[PDB]
Order: structure tokens, then C-alpha cells, then sequence
């Protein structure tokens, strides 16, 4: 069950990082002043990755 | 004797059981690492429902 947990989790995670990446094209290239690019950056702590 | 046959016949019935345990009940014992290992899918899993 824990390793079940474990890679649901990361299923989960792996997932959200493509669709964040996916509707991140579309604010390439967006010129407001000096800013010409707007990202949603996503990572996993290491607190939580060990 | 009797023990000893009936601890055997338990063991493979353990055995049956773990395999189909995990990831999907599959050759787990090396198709995990063959799976994550390839940006692929288990085609058991993708017909798991």
C-alpha cells in the first residue's frame, strides 16, 4: 500500500507538471513594459522528494 | 509431511497473489524498470479497465 501511495503521488505530480507546462506556451511572448515572457514555474521540494 | 505440503502449496498461493499486486498485476518483477525506464505505458495498464 505505501508503494502504491508512493507512485500515485508521483503519477499525480508527473501529470501536473505537463498540463502547467502545456498552458504555459500560450503566455509566451507577451510584451508588458520591459517583461516579454510570463512562466508558472513548478518543482518538488526536496523535503518532500526524500 | 503434511506441514511441510501445505506450507508449499501456501507459498504458491502467496506467490500468485504478489503477482498481480503491483504496479498493475503484471511481470512486475523486471517490467517495472523496462516501463519507467522507456517513456512508455504497460499496454495491461492501459487496457486496465
Amino acid at each position: 500500500s505505501s508503494k502504491s501511495v508512493a507512485n500515485i503521488i508521483r503519477k499525480t505530480i508527473q501529470r501536473e507538471q505537463n498540463r502547467i507546462r502545456m498552458l504555459n506556451q500560450g503566455l509566451q511572448a507577451v510584451s508588458f513594459g520591459q517583461v516579454r515572457g510570463v512562466r508558472l514555474n513548478v518543482n518538488v521540494r526536496e523535503s518532500h522528494a526524500i | 509431511v503434511e506441514r511441510d505440503e501445505v506450507a508449499a502449496q501456501k507459498r504458491e498461493l502467496e506467490k500468485q497473489i504478489e503477482r498481480l499486486s503491483q504496479p498493475s498485476g503484471a511481470e512486475d518483477s523486471r517490467m517495472i524498470a523496462l516501463a519507467e525506464r522507456f517513456g512508455g505505458v504497460l499496454l495491461s495498464e492501459i487496457y486496465d479497465d
